[PDB]
């Protein structure tokens, strides 16, 4: 599976979660930023590693990071 | 030196002159004296003579072609050294006035707009001020205005 | 004034400056042909 | 509105206080370039052309030295004195004067007019009257000398003939 | 119902927006922060349906832009006529068509480039032209420079009028959407008005000007001594001397005694033995017959008078039990999408350019074209390339339609929907056919190279070993040879001498003769079948999977043109429809390169050449195609290596520009590989270090330097690949054929 | 009967052009049937008309004056003034080369600035304020309009006249005065 990590500079903009075509990510309550919420990656077993989440992340550098890992039927996006 | 001789005294060089005239005359033979074809080919024949006479003073290889010396020897200054100095004067001018204009644009309200839509009066001002760029550049260097500080320049993590 | 702004756009000034430059170099080679040295 | 060309609007950056103002700038070069530079350039090109026009006139029978015996033919003369190494001494001396008179600020970017209107290089040893219509008299003589000089050299290139001999009774 | 409706003074004529780069785009109007903006400005300038959501505003830009294109074409044509008038040996060439080389470009004497002013004859020195303009102008009856000058001036007036009309129909009188959607009216006018009256009015020129001028030229009358065209119209006795039917006037036309015009309107077939061109009486009659067909055809579609067909009713009627709702929706598709129309129109115009290439070499329509081998080779090759580019474009716009304009509601169980619903069956079968064709076409060459290298000539696919006779093509040649007096009873000769019958010579040079098909011809035809099927695979896959695949289920949302959907799913580089077009271009280049090489070699080997007094044909490459063109080594050695001799030996001659362009084109081709093989990540990182050095010297630009986009890298790559590859062949071909032809 | 609203005075059947209101000195007729002023700038067209008027008038008088007598030192072989033969001679003399220079000088340094001023709407087309002798009066008076109307009517006549001059000389191969005297 791929590894998806959320770093503390997340501003809780929700753009990564909206961008994810596999529903890997969700917004969770968090006091660390003014938005009152942080990206979370609970379903990385479904992550294809498309990095649409990183493309969407406005922080410099990225608050969400995708480390491509061991390939599976799911991660390779295979319908056979 | 047997490898290089003055082109004036080089037989291969004289042979090349003769060959180039002969080829032009072999073409000229198919035209009738007063014709444009004849006069055009005659013009080229006249310039062949003038060229080979001009390059006579250069050193020639055994090929009978002018070979340029670029080692700093003053006897060959006209071949490289003088053209080299002229090149650096012109391009130093281009670079300097370009830097001058670029520095002007960064003081304006929309610096990027002044890079794609030139302030022509300001461009002309800096372009006409390039003629003493080596002194201008020296004065900026001495005054600590030429270079940005290491502290102030963005770099990637090492 | 808008036409002059257009004529100040990068591609127009580049075209005109390089035309002028090319003209000077072409005309120098017309009058001083075959200059292999200074 | 322009006095010289009433059908055209007045060149905005020009002013009647400037010496030799007719509001004559149909190409609007006073919009393209700073007037103070153009003004300085005009009077200088004038002053140089003035001396050039006298040089050709006085070249007849007025102080020819033991280093004379050279033709007045423009291009052959230039080629001779460059080869001699006289023009290179004149170049550095004019280069010296330019730096001295302008006090370092020689560039179009650098040249400034703090307590001096364009043309005022602080050369008035006899102390003749300056701040008046005398500036307009310099300009008119300078403008005439620039066209004058152009008329001399083109006459010298056309039929290889002497400047002052032309205005006797000769046609091409 | 069919009405003219325009909006007046819709756009003010102001330079304001000229001084606002990227005014047309909401994304670009704000101006650059990076160099990417400069590229984007150009990439997006004509993508009108990205600028605005209004189909009306898109339509009006298109109509006005079209006038811009015609204006430019008129400047170019005008140029060609003016260069003919002012800088050509055309007049001299008319008096010696076989001896003088056409020339209409003279170079200035500077840096020694006047070497390119070749000894072309006719009292000028210039570049030998291969456009066939002289043969066109001779067919048109042009005999003097005044006629060419007046055409050039006429061209500039048409260019001016096109510019006025483009300006006028955008700024002053812009037609409404409902004007443009009059497809029935448009087709009636374009069929009857453009093609019908074009062909009728041209037939008029031919009968009144071309025919009499060319009959006198072919008889050997001095072009200066020929009466000016208007004298044939004014003095009917002049015309009646040449074509006696002109005695009877127009009475035989209105009374249906049409056989009286047997002199001016013929069905001779074959070629003039004098000019090696089609008989102009055949061409005049062709154009009359076509004109009638088109004027009749353009009465098909209903406009304002009840009569005629509804194209909507026609499409919806063509419904069978195997194809669901059939052609339901396609009328809506083609009246609401410019891209859909551009897709069809490019496919057909491209395919037409290719048909033109084949028809023009084999039935040389212009006098002294057939034996001007440079022109024959140039015209075939040129029209092949234009055709190839247009067909790939059809793929691009078909796919743009699928991404931007396609709706499931319009295309519900219609032929388009049903195609998408078995795209897997379509692409799997076409994939298979490509592997079958590739193995059994290219494999035969590799088999042959191997057998020849192993000293096993008796084990080869060849005319002298294991024969693959194109028996169906051979059989069709026979039928076309037997046609005149038989299945074409009133035809005196074959449509083309390419099929059989006689060898036509003009002077000593072969105009046309039977093109015999053997094993080498069978093999290269299966290469062409192969390269076309693969190109179709790439472009069709692009269209059918433009909106989604099993890999990218939401591909339509990512758009037509996007680099990838990231390295996940194993990697999704070049999934976009745009990337299929990118790959399609290389295969089109591959396919057409082999077509024009097949043409060049076959014509030189087996057709073009000299016929002696004895009457023995000596071909340019002496029949080496049959035994050399059945191995790749034969193509490398007997074609590229042997025929490149002219271009590489061109230095110090008038053809030296071809030598230079040959190397220049190789350079540009190789340079392309830098863009195609690399990725912008490398380049952006390099630029960071270069930007550092500029920052250090306080000379870094405010418009931040960026590496080209991933897509632009590909666009630059394929553009330089094609420019380099095509220009290399151009220099090769022209140097070769101007030398040996 | 006539059209509904304002009709063109010169052509009472055609509607009056929107821009031509009859106020202009030599434009009482409002004569624009092909509707050039409807699409093109009036200030441009007026500048062109008045320019053509002044060029044509000098040219028509030039032909007549040159026909009556030419200067000696200008060895004019052709008596036909609007012939290629004469034109070609005074190109090779450098006479037409000289007047081309000062015409080109005028057009670039005067005519083009003057045209741009008129398009901005800060100059009446044709106005260079040239009246040393004051045969027009004050700029904008009823006397000025009469002369302005006179200029165009004289210029329009010369423009057409020059057509007659050129074309008749091209057929007959005779002088304009020579043609009048001899049939
Ligand atoms: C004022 C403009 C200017 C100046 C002073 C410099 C100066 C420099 N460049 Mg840069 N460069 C420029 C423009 C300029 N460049 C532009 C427009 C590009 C994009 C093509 C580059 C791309 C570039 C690269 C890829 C590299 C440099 C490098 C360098 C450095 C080494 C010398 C060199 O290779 O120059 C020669 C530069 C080139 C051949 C690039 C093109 C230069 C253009 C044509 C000049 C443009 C002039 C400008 C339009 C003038 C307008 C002024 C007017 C409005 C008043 C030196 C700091 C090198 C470096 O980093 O060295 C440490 C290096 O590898 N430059
Ligand atoms: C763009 C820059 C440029 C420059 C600096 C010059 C400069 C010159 N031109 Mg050239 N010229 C140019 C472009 C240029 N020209 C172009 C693009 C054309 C083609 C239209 C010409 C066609 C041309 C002709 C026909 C002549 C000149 C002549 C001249 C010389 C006149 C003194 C001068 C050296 C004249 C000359 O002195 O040569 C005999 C001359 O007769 N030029
Ligand atoms: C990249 C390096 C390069 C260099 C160093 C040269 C150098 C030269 N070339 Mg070559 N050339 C090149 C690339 C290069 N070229 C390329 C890529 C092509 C193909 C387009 C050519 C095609 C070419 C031709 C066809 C010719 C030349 C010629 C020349 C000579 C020109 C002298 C001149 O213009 O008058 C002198 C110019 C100046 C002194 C410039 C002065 C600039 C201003 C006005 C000075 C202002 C005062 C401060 C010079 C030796 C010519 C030659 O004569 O060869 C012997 C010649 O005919 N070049
Ligand atoms: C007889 C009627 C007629 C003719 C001849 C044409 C011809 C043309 N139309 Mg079509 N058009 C028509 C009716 C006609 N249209 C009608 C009724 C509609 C609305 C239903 C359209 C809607 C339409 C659109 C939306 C577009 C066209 C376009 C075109 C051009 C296609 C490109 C081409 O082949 O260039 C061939 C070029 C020529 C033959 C040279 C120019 C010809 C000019 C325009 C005049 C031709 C007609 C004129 C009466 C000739 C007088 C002959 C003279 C001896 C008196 C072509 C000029 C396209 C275009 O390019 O527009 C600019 C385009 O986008 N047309
Ligand atoms: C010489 C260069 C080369 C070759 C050989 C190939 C080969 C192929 N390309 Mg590729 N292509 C190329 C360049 C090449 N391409 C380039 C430069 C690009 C970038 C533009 C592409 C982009 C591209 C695309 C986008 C597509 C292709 C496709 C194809 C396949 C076409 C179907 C086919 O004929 O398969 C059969 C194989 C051949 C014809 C090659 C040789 C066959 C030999 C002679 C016979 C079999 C030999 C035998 C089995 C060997 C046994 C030996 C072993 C035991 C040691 C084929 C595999 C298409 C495809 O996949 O179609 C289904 C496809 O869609 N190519
Ligand atoms: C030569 C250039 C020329 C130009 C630029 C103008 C321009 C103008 N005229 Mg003037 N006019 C001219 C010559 C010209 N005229 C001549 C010779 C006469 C005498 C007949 C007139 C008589 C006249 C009157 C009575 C009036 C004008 C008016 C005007 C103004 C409005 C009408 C217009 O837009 O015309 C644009 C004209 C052109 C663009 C030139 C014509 C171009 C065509 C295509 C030439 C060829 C047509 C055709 C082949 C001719 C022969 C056909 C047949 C009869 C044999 C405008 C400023 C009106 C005005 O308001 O005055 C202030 C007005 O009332 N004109
Ligand atoms: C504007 C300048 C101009 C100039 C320089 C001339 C010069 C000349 N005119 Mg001309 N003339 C002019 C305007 C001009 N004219 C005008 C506007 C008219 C009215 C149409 C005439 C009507 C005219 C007539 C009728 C005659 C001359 C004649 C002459 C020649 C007299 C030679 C002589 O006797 O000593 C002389 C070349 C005479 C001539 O031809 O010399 C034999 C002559 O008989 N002129
Ligand atoms: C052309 C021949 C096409 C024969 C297909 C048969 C044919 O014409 O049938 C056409 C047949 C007609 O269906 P309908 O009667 O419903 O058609 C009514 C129409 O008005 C709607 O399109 O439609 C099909 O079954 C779809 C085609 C599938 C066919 C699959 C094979 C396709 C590959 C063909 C390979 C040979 C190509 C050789 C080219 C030289
Ligand atoms: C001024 C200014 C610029 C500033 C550029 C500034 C910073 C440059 C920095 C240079 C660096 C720090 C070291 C430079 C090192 C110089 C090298 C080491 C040259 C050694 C000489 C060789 C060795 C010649 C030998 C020989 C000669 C002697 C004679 C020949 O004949 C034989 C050879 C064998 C060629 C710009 C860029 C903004 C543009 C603007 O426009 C003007
Ligand atoms: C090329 C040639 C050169 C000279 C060429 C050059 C200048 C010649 C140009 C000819 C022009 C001026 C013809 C003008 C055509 C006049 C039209 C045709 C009049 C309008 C139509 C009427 C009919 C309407 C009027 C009326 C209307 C308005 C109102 C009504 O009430 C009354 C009527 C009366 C009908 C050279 C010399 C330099 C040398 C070169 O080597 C050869
Ligand atoms: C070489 C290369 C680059 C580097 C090339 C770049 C950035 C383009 C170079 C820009 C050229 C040189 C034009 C810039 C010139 C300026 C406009 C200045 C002009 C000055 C005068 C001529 C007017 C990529 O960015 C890239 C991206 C993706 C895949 C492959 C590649 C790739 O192969
Ligand atoms: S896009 Fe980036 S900043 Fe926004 S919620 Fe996701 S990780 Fe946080
Ligand atoms: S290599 Fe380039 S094109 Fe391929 S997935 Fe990565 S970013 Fe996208």
């Amino acid at each position: 599976a791929h590894t998806v990590k959320i770093y503390d500079n997340c501003i809780g903009c929700t753009q990564c979660v909206r961008a994810c075509p596999l529903d890997v990510l969700e917004m969770v309550p968090w006091d660390g930023c003014k938005a009152g919420q942080m990206a979370s990656a609970p379903r990385t077993e479904d992550c294809v590693g498309c990095k649409r989440c990183e493309t969407a992340c406005p922080t410099d550098f990225l608050s969400i990071r995708v480390y491509l890992g061991g390939e599976t039927t799911r991660s390779m996006g295979l319908a056979y | 030196a047997d490898v290089l001789t003055t082109c004036q005294q080089n037989e291969a060089f004289h042979k090349r002159e003769a060959n180039e005239i002969r080829q032009l005359q072999n073409r000229q033979s198919k035209y009738d004296a007063n014709s444009g074809g004849y006069l055009a080919l005659q013009a080229q024949i006249d310039q062949v003579h003038k060229r080979f006479d001009k390059y006579g003073e250069l050193l020639c290889g055994q090929d009978g072609l002018p070979h340029l010396i670029t080692d700093g020897d003053w006897r060959h200054a006209r071949e490289f050294t003088i053209p080299a100095i002229l090149f650096l004067y012109i391009t130093g001018w281009i670079g300097w006035v370009g830097r001058s204009y670029l520095q002007y644009t960064k003081q304006t309200k929309n610096p990027t707009e002044q890079e794609i839509i030139l302030d022509l009066p300001m461009a002309f001002k800096y372009m006409l001020s390039g003629f003493l760029w080596p002194l201008s550049a020296w004065q900026e260097y001495r005054s600590g205005k030429l270079l940005a500080k290491e502290d102030e320049i963005s770099v990637s993590p090492r | 004034m808008n036409l002059k702004k257009y004529l100040s756009t990068a591609p127009v000034v580049a075209t005109l400056w390089l035309f002028l430059t090319a003209g000077i170099l072409i005309e120098l080679n017309r009058f001083y042909p075959d200059s292999l040295f200074y | 509105q322009s006095p010289a060309m009433p059908f055209l609007s007045k060149p905005p950056n020009l002013s009647p206080d400037m010496p030799g103002y007719r509001g004559f700038d149909p190409l609007r070069l006073s919009d393209a370039f700073d007037v103070n530079w153009l003004l300085e350039g005009e009077v200088k090109n004038g002053r140089v052309a003035m001396l050039a026009c006298l040089h050709f006139f006085v070249t007849e029978y007025y102080q020819f030295p033991f280093y004379a015996g050279a033709p007045k033919l423009a291009a052959p003369a230039h080629d001779y004195f460059v080869k001699s190494g006289a023009m290179i001494q004149i170049l550095v001396f004019i280069g010296f004067l330019e730096m001295v008179l302008h006090r370092g600020k020689v560039l179009y970017s650098d040249m400034e007019w703090k307590g001096r209107k364009p043309g005022e290089l602080g050369f008035n040893p006899l102390n003749l009257p300056n701040d008046k219509a005398m500036k307009d008299r310099e300009i008119n003589n300078g403008r005439l000398a620039m066209l004058g000089f152009a008329g001399i050299i083109h006459g010298e290139f056309l039929n290889g003939k002497m400047p002052i001999e032309q205005i006797t009774n000769f046609q091409p | 119902k069919v009405k003219v409706v325009v909006d007046r003074d819709v756009v003010a004529t102001s330079f304001e927006k000229w001084a606002k780069p990227g005014h047309f785009s909401r994304s670009l109007a704000k101006g650059p922060k990076t160099t990417t903006w400069i590229w984007n400005l150009h990439a997006d300038a004509h993508d009108f349906d990205s600028h605005t959501s209004s189909l009306e505003e898109v339509s009006r830009k298109i109509f006005s832009a079209h006038f811009g294109q015609l204006a430019i074409i008129f400047i170019w044509l005008s140029g060609m006529y003016f260069h003919g008038a002012r800088f050509s040996n055309y007049v001299a060439w008319l008096s010696n068509p076989t001896g003088i080389k056409p020339s209409a470009q003279v170079v200035w004497p500077i840096v020694g480039q006047q070497i390119l002013n070749a000894d072309v004859g006719g009292g000028i020195q210039g570049i030998q032209i291969t456009s066939g303009l002289f043969q066109l102008w001779r067919a048109s009856g042009i005999v003097n420079e005044l006629q060419l000058y007046v055409t050039a001036i006429g061209g500039l007036v048409m260019a001016g009028l096109m510019m006025f009309a483009g300006w006028f129909h955008y700024h002053k009188a812009a037609p409404k959407l409902e004007w443009f959607q009059n497809v029935e009216s448009m087709l009636n006018h374009h069929l009857a008005g453009l093609l019908g009256l074009g062909s009728l009015s041209w037939a008029g020129h031919q009968i009144h000007v071309s025919l009499p001028v060319n009959k006198l030229l072919d008889a050997g009358v001095a072009p200066s001594s020929i009466p000016l065209p208007h004298e044939f119209i004014l003095n009917r006795n002049l015309m009646a001397e040449l074509y006696p039917s002109f005695q009877q006037g127009l009475a035989p036309f209105f009374t249906l005694n049409w056989k009286q015009y047997s002199d001016i309107l013929t069905f001779k077939g074959g070629l003039s033995p004098v000019t090696g061109g089609l008989w102009l009486t055949d061409v005049a009659h062709h154009h009359l017959a076509i004109a009638v067909l088109f004027i009749v055809a353009g009465h098909m579609y209903r406009t304002n008078w009840g009569i005629g067909h509804s194209m909507k009713q026609l499409l919806e009627a063509h419904k069978g039990p195997l194809t669901g709702e059939g052609h339901k929706g396609l009328y809506e598709v083609l009246t609401t999408s410019w891209h859909a129309n551009l897709a069809i129109n490019l496919a057909m115009l491209g395919s037409l350019s290719i048909i033109v290439a084949h028809h023009m070499y084999s039935m040389p329509p212009y006098p002294y074209l057939a034996t001007d081998y440079p022109t024959q080779l140039s015209l075939f090759t040129h029209h092949m390339w234009i055709g190839g580019f247009c067909i790939v474009g059809a793929g691009a716009h078909a796919a743009i339609y699928m991404v931007r304009d396609y709706s499931p509601t319009v295309n519900y169980n219609n032929v388009l929907d049903r195609m998408i619903r078995h795209r897997d069956a379509i692409i799997s079968h076409l994939n298979w056919v490509c592997i079958f064709l590739g193995t059994h076409s290219f494999g035969l060459y590799i088999h042959n190279d191997t057998m020849r290298a192993l000293g096993r000539a008796q084990d080869m696919f060849s005319d002298t070993a294991i024969q693959l006779q194109p028996v169906l093509a051979q059989w069709i040649q026979q039928i076309h040879t037997l046609a005149p007096g038989n299945t074409a009873v009133n035809a005196l000769a074959t449509a083309s001498y390419a099929f059989g019958a006689d060898t036509v010579t003009v002077g000593s040079k072969i105009a046309m003769m039977p093109i015999k098909l053997g094993t080498a011809d069978f093999m290269v035809h299966h290469i062409h079948a192969f390269t076309i099927h693969v190109t179709v695979l790439i472009l069709l896959k692009g269209v059918l999977f433009a909106r989604n695949s099993r890999l990218i289920p939401d591909k339509a949302n990512l758009g037509f043109r996007f680099p990838c959907d990231g390295p996940g799913r194993g990697g999704t580089c070049q999934v976009s429809a745009w990337d299929h077009v990118f790959l399609g271009l290389f295969w089109m280049y591959n396919a057409l390169s082999v077509v024009i090489f097949h043409f060049s070699w076959k014509m030189q080997s087996d057709v073009w050449g000299t016929v002696s007094s004895n009457g023995t044909v000596s071909h340019i490459t002496g029949g080496n195609f049959a035994q050399s063109a059945i191995t790749i080594n034969g193509w490398l050695r007997d074609f590229l290596w042997a025929q490149a001799s002219q271009v590489i030996q061109s230095y110090g001659s008038s053809l030296s520009a071809y030598g230079l362009m040959f190397l220049g084109a190789h350079f540009v081709w190789a340079f392309s590989l830098m863009f195609l093989f690399s990725g912008r990540g490398y380049w952006q990182e390099l630029i960071e270090s270069i930007v550092w050095a500029h920052n250090k010297l306080k000379v870094a630009p405010s418009i931040a330097p960026r590496a080209l986009s991933i897509t632009q890298g590909r666009a630059v790559g394929v553009a330089h690949y094609l420019l380099g590859g095509i220009a290399t062949t151009w220099a090769f071909f022209l140097a070769r054929i101007i030398s040996v032809g | 009967q006539a059209p509904s609203g304002a009709a063109m005075p010169s052509m009472p059947f055609l509607k009056r052009p929107s821009k031509l209101d009859g106020s202009l000195p030599g434009g009482e007729g409002c004569f624009d049937p092909l509707g050039f002023t409807e699409v093109f700038s009036l200030e441009w067209m007026r500048e062109a008309e008045v320019k053509h008027c002044r060029v044509a008038m000098l040219a028509v008088l030039g032909v007549i004056a040159q026909e009556f007598g030419t200067l000696d030192f200008y060895h004019a072989q052709s008596k036909l003034q609007l012939s290629p033969d004469l034109h070609n001679q005074f190109v090779q003399n450098g006479a037409l080369q000289q007047v081309l220079l000062f015409v080109c000088a005028w057009e670039f340094f005067v005519g083009l600035p003057a045209l741009i001023e008129s398009l901005e709407g800060r100059r009446e087309p044709g106005y260079f304020g040239f009246d040393p002798l004051k045969l027009g009066g004050t700029y904008g008076s009823a006397q000025w309009k009469r002369m302005a109307a006179g200029e165009l009517r004289n210029g329009r006549l010369a423009m057409i006249a020059f057509g007659g001059f050129f074309h008749q000389q091209l057929l007959t191969k005779q002088g304009i005065i020579e043609q009048l005297t001899h049939f």
